[PDB]
């Protein structure tokens, strides 16, 4: 997948695509 | 981990792992 400039939403979408079955520590958050 | 390296810079997927996990 799109291994370049992916941000905020596309970036989380990706984090999940990658370890969505693992855990999902997407924070990097507020 | 991801942001100013893979979004606002580039290391994308390879890196993603390292934090998504």
């Amino acid at each position: 997948f799109v291994n370049q400039h992916l941000c905020g939403d596309h970036l989380v979408e990706a984090l999940y695509l990658v370890c969505g079955e693992r855990g999902f520590f997407y924070t990097p958050k507020t | 981990g991801i942001v100013e390296q893979c979004c606002t810079s580039i290391c994308s997927l390879y890196q993603l792992e390292n934090y998504c996990n």
